[PDB]
């Protein structure tokens, strides 16, 4: 199977790349050349930052628009019916309950970054 | 909520349940039992606190996990059939794995542990939704596929469910939990006959629905959640709770009241068919439940429970909202004994 | 008049995204149910021809069917050469 | 390449095993990725292109990605590691030897009897032998949905306009 | 010989990226009123090579609280998935032949979504995660407009076949029959490759590097080779889909400098955006796709599902 | 049945006794559900591809956008309680036993 | 049960028609043309009787058809029919539409000839 | 001036020139000098099986015409 | 159906994926499409009672032509009494089943 080697043959230059890439260098590292970024200083762990229902909203709406397009993909072969009138108006009607759906995440605060 | 939006949510719930009953494909009723959920957790949450948080997903496990294991039962009955159409399947494990998904989607005794808890987080309309309207998609599934159950499997869920539910409830001081354990009790009272006669199932449902709209409605009437809160109705409005009284003797199956045409109709049938042994158990396990009735009856109407001092500021005032059909299911509920012949017409 | 004009005037002036995409979806609704070629469409989906026509016997009285694929007789792709 | 549908579902097993025995969510669903994408290949040896790429494309790139995303937020101080419990590995190990003693039970066999009977004659045999023209009889099946599944899309579109109304309902947090 | 073929796409691609490096300079430091590279090499023409041999002997500093495992699966799956989206291309004919190549390249593209998604889990750091959050949102965000997009515009392929963009696109380009769903995409893929006023991930004076802060010398120099080869990838693609090039048979090398010169075109007008406007904000970003792209997405979807069918111009499907 | 078919059983059977058997993280169990979702999906397909069900081939994408539906769903709940509890963690939805 | 009777293998025997996809799918519309009577007779046969079996004698007929129908081909311009049919194999699809020239003087024989 | 930017832009466009004429040469190569066979469909794909089985040589680009047998 | 909703309002809601051998794309026809269609019009309105045993050997070859498992069992067979027979150089397999 072609596409098995091409996909061997990509992977395996990648990772060989890294092997390169990654034990090449000549190394000398101590304790605070390893340390953490922070523009100068040391950064805080703090507790659990990534937060905020917005980024987590994104996604959930994203999943199901994301579904909404699984539905709309067998398009192009829908087309090629005999029975179009009909096949139009679902596709249609996917359509307009996608809009439906951005209309009404967007009119109940929904897409907005609030304060 | 919106009332809109929840206008439209509780639409939803009842159009996934009709899709599940108007179905002939196994597809579509998978779809039915996942739009009654989908719609179902958000009115769970229409309070918001943490109890009613938990309840909902609780309830989601257990339900999200029964329609997994119900969609590997209808694809294990594609393997060895290629049917879609909903009628007996053609695979033992595949119904024996269907039997547990509508056992543990319903509430049954070994999958019951979900009820109490998810009913006592949730309000008491959420609740009276609960143990009403979700009852009838799994077993109208259950009715549509009976002559292809394990009777032995059935049986056994539905007499668990009737000793746990007496048990459970007999250590109850909260109304909603009391509930949930007559609930899982009048559920195995259904799936008990579900093997020899349907037409007794769904008779059963209706009485059962009755007396707990009954009961629901005269709780939200009440605005009481605890055995001590109603014990303070009396002291408002008498009338509540006497016609509680009446609901719960009928909940006992007490005679001549309509909560003892199912046993009575159930042992008959069951009677029929050399079972003797399981109705007698039956019988004799359900006056637990009878036993925790009577002790709400005693605190609420048979007795008059100490009150309190701003008692008197609530008796100037009246209800806002009034129940709609209550005269009706209490009536229903404890008057309709010398109406049992009509219950061919179910057939 | 001057309440919708005015209206599509402010959408137009603050939201021509919405105006142009609402009127592209309309006339995608409506456009179809009018045109001539919506039926050409699916006569071309019906004249494509996937499977093999698998023939008919002449039990007499079949005086319709072609015979030889080159026989006056069934239908004609003579309308969709000039279209 | 004589065997190329079984090492697929082998992997695919082993993945579930490594996801099921639940180390950290971020390696369960490290582990749900591959065996997804072993599924996709899997699907793909069975003719299904369109199925396995649409299992990529709305499962691996969509609701995982999803998954990935919202572990990245709700997630442990130190997130934890495969290695920091013992029953991870003792769940993982039990997985992989009831794998192995079984396939090895069943290449070996070929009349195993856990719950179902099969038999590993192979999975070339089970193909049926024809043509099927000038069209991939998938794809006209699921471009089906929109002439045939007239109801279908009726359902699942509503079904997801409400699920977009649920999650904002339930996620107001009032 | 197939091995010989996938070596001579690999390699050359990887030297055009690391060329494509001096392009880009050079670009750059011409608009600004400055050379760019001019003293290694003739022409800055040794520079790329100066760079990628300084990387791979400069010390790949890695973090005391990176999970290593992922730490390197992340660049290989980048790189990997960059080399691998070059394979349906038509640049006459593919080097692999598939019914549903464009829909194997969106995959594929979705796939490169977790590199970033566990490069800054992987760094730790706790603020670099927020970063990879943020590259991840804009990503999935941006996937819902290419994959419309390319819905829409394939309904006059008839199928996801990218060898039929050819026959589609042999009288006329695509970009004459829907060129607004071509601006739109081609912002789309800006925003894809975390380019232009889109490159949030990597504001250089917004948080330095963002989710590349950690990674260095040779790890963070194979991230970049990913990045530009999804570049000229990308800008290939849009050549494919909306400036076809006319085909002979007899002599594909003719289509070939066709579509190589779009494609450079294109990504000179990518490096062009580059010089020219400030940078969005996260959240003016995420508002122009969900409420600007969107819609107008969504209404010329409905369009192009609408106008075959009204006009008889439904295409074949095979 | 072949043994492809075994696997993919086998492997929804694991799915199944993951979720079964909690640990502290919600989100472990979600990731067990999709795990049987998707050996679902795998099994749904080869039965269909297979014995040429072809008006059956839209049947998977069916159960795909259900069951990620349910998944979102799910993935919002878990989100509420870490909210409420700052963790995923199950043992903190025990106050319903009193 | 039973056994599932089978044709012996020089029941099976035929003189097979021997050229490739482009030479068959360049003459495929003549062959139509000129051939119709015993392919449509084999096909109606093969979808009447569900039955490989019962339509072997028939299937021979059609290769006894299909041949003479080349042989025909051969004697009059064999030689404009082997540039079409090679014109036809060059393109990796075989697409008609980048013959038409050969197509014409392939076609303005067997009108004069045959 | 902007003209030395055209070195590099000459690299990269040889540099992007080679994969397209490397697929199509080999795809001559190894198919008889004629392009590669495209088999989207079973029919294309029973063609060139049968195109092989009757080649002699196990090649379905080795095309058999009326020399064959008529 | 609980409610036959579909046959009281002449609907076509699931029924038409319900089968196999129900009207198909293209007529593109299921593998086991003759063997359900016996199954079917041996079963068709008499009960599935009756059904059960009087329609069982078209069933038993419907299930044999959906999950080929005694034909799974015969080929196995052949198979492992080939190689019963090469190890003791038995058996020659014949030049079409070797090249
Ligand atoms: C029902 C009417 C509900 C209502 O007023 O909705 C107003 C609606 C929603 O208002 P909201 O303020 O958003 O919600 C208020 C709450 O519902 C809370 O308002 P409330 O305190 O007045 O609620 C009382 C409670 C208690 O219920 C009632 O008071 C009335 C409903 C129960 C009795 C009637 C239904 C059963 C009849 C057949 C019984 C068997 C024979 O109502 C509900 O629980 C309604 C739930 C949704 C409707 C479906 C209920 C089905 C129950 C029976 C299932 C089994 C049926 C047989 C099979 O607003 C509209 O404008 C409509
Ligand atoms: C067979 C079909 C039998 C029924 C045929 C139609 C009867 C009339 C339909 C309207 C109706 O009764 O609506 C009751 C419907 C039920 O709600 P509700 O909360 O029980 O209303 C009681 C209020 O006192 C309602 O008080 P209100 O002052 O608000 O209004 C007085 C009310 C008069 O309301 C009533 O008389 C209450 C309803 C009485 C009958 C309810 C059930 C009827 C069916 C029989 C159920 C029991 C079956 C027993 C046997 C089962 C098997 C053994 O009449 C109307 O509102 C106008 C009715 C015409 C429109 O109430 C309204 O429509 C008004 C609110
Ligand atoms: C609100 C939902 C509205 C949906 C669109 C309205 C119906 C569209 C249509 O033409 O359906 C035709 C279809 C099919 O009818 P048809 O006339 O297109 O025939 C289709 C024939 N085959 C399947 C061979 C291609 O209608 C239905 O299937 C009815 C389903 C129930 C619709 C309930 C709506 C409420
Ligand atoms: C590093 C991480 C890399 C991630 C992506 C890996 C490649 C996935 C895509 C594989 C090719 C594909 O889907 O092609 C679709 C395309 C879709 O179009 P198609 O199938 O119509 O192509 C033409 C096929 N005919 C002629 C039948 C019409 O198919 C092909 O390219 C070939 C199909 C057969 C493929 C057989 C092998 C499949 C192997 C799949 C990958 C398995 C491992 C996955 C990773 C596991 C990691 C632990
Ligand atoms: C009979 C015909 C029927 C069909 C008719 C179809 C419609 C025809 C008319 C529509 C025209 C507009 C089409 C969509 C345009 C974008 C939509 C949009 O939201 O725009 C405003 C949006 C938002 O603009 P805004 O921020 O001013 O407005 C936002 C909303 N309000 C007004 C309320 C504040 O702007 C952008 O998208 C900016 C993009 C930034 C990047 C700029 C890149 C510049 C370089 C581009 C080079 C060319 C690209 C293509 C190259 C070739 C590719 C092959
Ligand atoms: C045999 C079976 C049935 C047996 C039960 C019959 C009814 C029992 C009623 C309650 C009896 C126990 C309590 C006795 C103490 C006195 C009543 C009480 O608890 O409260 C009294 C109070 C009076 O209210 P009052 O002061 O009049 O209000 C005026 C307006 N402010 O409030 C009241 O008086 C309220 C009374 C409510 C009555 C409810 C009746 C429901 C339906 C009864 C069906 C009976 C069926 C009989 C058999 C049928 C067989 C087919
Ligand atoms: C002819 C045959 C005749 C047989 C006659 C003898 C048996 C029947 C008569 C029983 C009479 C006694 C009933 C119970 C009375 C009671 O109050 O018992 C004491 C006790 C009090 O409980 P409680 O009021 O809740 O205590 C509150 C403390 N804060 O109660 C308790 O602690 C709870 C007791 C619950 C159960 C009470 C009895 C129910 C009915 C008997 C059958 C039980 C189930 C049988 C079926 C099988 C179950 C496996
Ligand atoms: C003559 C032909 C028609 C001309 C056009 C007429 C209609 C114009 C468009 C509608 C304008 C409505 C008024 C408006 O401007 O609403 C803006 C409002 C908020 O917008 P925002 O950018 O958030 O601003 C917030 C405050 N700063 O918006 C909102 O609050 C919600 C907006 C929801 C929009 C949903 C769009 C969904 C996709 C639509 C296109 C696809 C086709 C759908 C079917 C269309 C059928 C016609
Ligand atoms: C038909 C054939 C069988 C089909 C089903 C598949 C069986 C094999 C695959 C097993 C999949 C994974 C099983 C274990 C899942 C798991 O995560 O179990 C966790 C459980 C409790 O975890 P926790 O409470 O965190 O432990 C204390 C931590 N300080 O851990 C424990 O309680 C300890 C034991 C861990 C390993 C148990 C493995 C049991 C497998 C067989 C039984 C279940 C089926």
């Amino acid at each position: 199977m072609n596409i098995m080697l091409t996909l061997l043959t990509n992977v395996t230059l990648a990772s060989l790349l890294v092997l390169i890439a990654f034990w090449l260098p000549q190394l000398n590292a101590y304790s605070e050349k390893t340390s953490p970024y922070e523009c100068g200083f040391d950064p805080m762990g703090s507790a659990r930052l990534p937060f905020s229902m917005k980024f987590f909203l994104v996604a959930i709406t994203f999943l199901l628009f994301d579904l909404e397009i699984a539905l709309l993909l067998p398009l192009p072969w829908a087309s090629q019916t005999n029975n179009l009138k009909t096949m139009l108006t679902m596709a249609l009607f996917l359509l307009i309950l996608l809009a439906a759906s951005l209309a009404y995440e967007w009119t109940q605060k929904g897409l907005e970054w609030a304060e | 909520m919106n009332p809109i939006i929840y206008t439209t949510l509780i639409m939803t719930v009842m159009s996934g349940t009709m899709l599940v009953m108007i179905s002939s494909h196994w597809l579509l009723i998978w779809i039915g039992f996942e739009m009654n959920l989908l719609a179902m957790i958000p009115v769970l949450m229409k309070n918001f606190n943490p109890r009613a948080t938990e309840a909902a997903t609780k309830y989601f496990l257990t339900q999200a996990t029964a329609s997994m294991m119900l969609m590997m039962a209808i694809i294990i009955n594609l393997l060895y059939s290629g049917q879609w159409t909903i009628t007996k399947m053609f695979n033992p494990v595949a119904m024996t794995m269907m039997t547990m998904a509508l056992a543990m989607k319903l509430g049954l005794s070994p999958f019951h542990f979900w009820v109490p808890e998810v009913t006592q987080g949730i309000s008491l309309q959420a609740g009276l939704l609960l143990l009403t309207w979700q009852k009838l998609a799994p077993l109208s599934v259950l009715c549509q596929i009976s002559q292809s159950i394990n009777p032995n499997l059935m049986l056994t869920m539905a007499m668990l469910s009737i000793l746990i539910g007496g048990w459970g409830g007999l250590n109850q001081t909260q109304l909603r939990k009391i509930m949930a354990y007559s609930s899982i009790a009048h559920m195995g009272w259904m799936t008990a006959v579900l093997p020899y006669n349907t037409t007794m199932t769904i008779l059963n449902l209706l009485i059962y629905i009755t007396m707990t709209l009954a009961m629901f409605m005269l709780l939200i009437h009440s605005s009481a959640t605890t055995t001590l809160s109603l014990s303070h109705t009396w002291n408002k409005m008498p009338v509540i709770t006497s016609l509680m009284m009446v609901t719960l003797l009928s909940m006992g199956g007490l005679p001549p009241l309509s909560g003892f045409m199912p046993k009575w109709m159930i042992i008959q049938e069951m009677t029929k068919n050399e079972s003797i042994i399981m109705p007698t158990l039956m019988a004799m396990t359900a006056l637990l439940n009878l036993y925790f009735y009577m002790r709400l009856a005693y605190s609420s109407s048979l007795t008059m429970f100490p009150s309190t001092n701003n008692m008197k500021m609530k008796w100037q005032f009246e209800h806002t909202k009034q129940m709609k059909l209550l005269p009706t299911m209490i009536v229903l509920s404890t008057l309709v004994l010398p109406m049992t012949p009509a219950l061919s017409s179910l057939n | 008049a001057g309440r919708i004009a005015s209206f599509l005037k402010n959408a137009w002036a603050k939201e021509p995204v919405l105006v142009a995409s609402f009127a592209i979806g309309g006339l995608a609704i409506i456009l179809p149910s009018l045109s001539p070629y919506t039926n050409y469409a699916i006569r071309i989906n019906r004249a494509t021809p996937y499977n093999y026509p698998v023939p008919l016997r002449d039990d007499g009285n079949m005086p319709d069917v072609p015979s030889h694929p080159q026989d006056p007789q069934g239908p004609s792709l003579e309308w969709l050469k000039n279209l | 390449t004589m065997y190329i549908a079984f090492i697929l579902s082998t992997i695919f097993v082993i993945g579930f095993v490594g996801f099921s025995s639940k180390p950290s969510p971020i390696y369960g669903g490290l582990g749900l990725i591959v065996s997804g994408g072993v599924g996709c290949g899997i699907v793909l040896n069975f003719g299904g292109s369109f199925l396995g790429l649409m299992v990529f494309l709305i499962y691996l790139g969509g609701m995982l990605v999803v998954f990935g995303y919202t572990t990245a937020m709700a997630t442990e101080m130190y997130p934890e590691v495969w290695v920091s419990n013992k029953t991870v590995f003792g769940a993982f190990v039990s997985g992989l030897m009831m794998e192995f003693c079984m396939v090895y039970y069943a290449l070996k066999e070929e009349e195993v009897e856990i719950i179902f009977k099969f038999n590993g004659l192979g999975d070339w045999v089970i193909y049926d032998t024809g043509d099927s023209g000038f069209f991939s009889e998938e794809a006209m099946g699921i471009a089906a949905l929109y002439s045939y599944g007239t109801w279908l899309v009726i359902v699942t579109g509503w079904s997801l306009l409400i699920g977009v109304v649920v999650i904002m309902e339930i996620t107001r947090g009032n | 010989m197939f091995m010989i073929n996938i070596l001579s796409l690999i390699i050359p691609i990887l030297l055009a990226v690391a060329f494509l490096t001096l392009v880009e300079r050079k670009v750059l430091g011409y608009m600004q009123l400055r050379k760019g590279p001019n003293v290694v090499g003739p022409y800055g023409l040794l520079q790329p090579i100066a760079d990628a041999l300084k990387l791979v002997t400069k010390e790949p500093l890695r973090p005391g609280t990176s999970s290593i495992s992922m730490f390197i699966i992340a660049p290989i799956l980048g790189l990997s998935l960059a080399l691998t989206m070059w394979v349906p291309l038509p640049m006459p004919y593919p080097l692999i032949n598939m019914n549903l190549g464009v829909l194997f390249m969106l995959a594929m593209s979705s796939l490169a979504v977790y590199s970033i998604l566990w490069s800054g889990w992987a760094s730790n750091s706790k603020y670099a995660l927020i970063g990879a959050l943020r590259a991840v949102a804009q990503t999935i965000s941006y996937e819902v407009t290419l994959a419309i997009i390319l819905l829409s515009v394939l309904l006059m392929n008839g199928s996801y076949t990218l060898s039929t963009l050819i026959t589609t696109q042999e009288h006329i380009w695509m970009i004459f029959t829907s060129w607004p769903l071509a601006m739109m995409w081609f912002i789309s893929t800006l925003a894809e490759t975390n380019r232009a006023p889109f490159d949030l991930t990597e504001g250089e004076s917004e948080l330095v590097s963002g989710f590349n802060v950690e990674y260095a010398a040779g790890p963070f120099a194979m991230f970049f080779m990913a990045e530009y080869a999804n570049i000229i990838m990308m800008n290939a693609f849009t050549a494919i889909l909306f400036l076809g090039a006319s085909h002979d048979p007899h002599t594909p090398e003719l289509y070939t400098i066709n579509f190589v010169l779009k494609t450079l075109a294109l990504t000179i007008t990518f490096l062009w955006i580059r010089a020219s406007y400030p940078r969005f904000r996260y959240d003016q970003l995420m508002h122009l796709l969900w409420k600007s792209f969107l819609p107008l997405t969504l209404a010329l979807c409905m369009w192009h599902i609408s106008l075959p069918i009204m006009t008889a111009s439904i295409p074949p499907q095979s | 049945m072949p043994l492809v078919y075994m696997n993919i059983i086998m492997a929804f059977a694991i799915a199944l006794a993951g979720l079964l058997m909690y640990r502290s993280h919600l989100m472990s169990s979600l990731l067990c559900l999709e795990g049987m979702m998707l050996s679902l999906f795998i099994m749904s397909t080869l039965i269909i591809l297979n014995t040429h069900f072809t008006l059956a081939n839209m049947m998977p994408i069916i159960l795909l956008v259900f069951a990620a539906c349910e998944a979102a769903l799910g993935l919002s709940l878990l989100v509420m309680v870490s909210n409420t509890y700052g963790t995923d963690y199950v043992q903190n939805l025990n106050l319903l036993q009193c | 049960p039973g056994i599932v009777e089978l044709p012996t293998l020089e029941d099976l025997k035929v003189q097979e028609v021997k050229v490739s996809s482009s030479v068959l799918k360049a003459a495929a519309h003549h062959y139509g043309a000129q051939c119709d009577k015993p392919n449509k007779e084999f096909m109606l046969c093969r979808w009447e009787e569900k039955d490989p079996r019962r339509c072997l004698e028939e299937g021979k007929l059609v290769n006894q058809c299909a041949l003479d129908f080349f042989r025909q081909i051969k004697r009059h311009c064999a030689e404009p029919f082997t540039e079409y049919w090679t014109c036809i194999d060059y393109s990796g699809l075989q697409l008609f539409r980048h013959c038409r020239k050969q197509q014409a003087k392939f076609d303005e024989c067997v009108l004069d000839k045959l | 001036m902007w003209f030395e930017i055209l070195p590099g832009i000459a690299v990269m466009a040889a540099c992007l020139f080679i994969p397209g004429m490397a697929t199509a040469h080999i795809h001559k190569f190894t198919n008889g000098g004629k392009e590669k066979r495209v088999a989207h469909f079973s029919y294309q794909w029973n063609l060139m099986e049968r195109d092989r089985c009757i080649s002699g040589v196990n090649r379905y680009h080795v095309t058999k015409g009326l020399e064959n047998i008529d | 159906p609980f409610f036959d909703v579909q046959k009281r309002l002449g609907l076509d809601l699931d029924r038409w994926m319900t089968i196999q051998s129900a009207e198909q794309p293209h007529k593109i026809p299921g593998r086991c499409h003759a063997f359900e269609k016996e199954w079917i019009e041996c079963a068709h309105g008499i009960g599935g009672i009756r059904a059960e045993k009087e329609c069982k050997i078209e069933f038993d070859d419907f299930v044999e032509c959906l999950l080929r498992q005694k034909t799974m069992k015969r080929l196995s067979a052949i198979k492992r009494q080939r190689d019963k027979l090469i190890k003791e150089g038995k058996y020659t397999p014949p030049p079409h089943h070797l090249g």
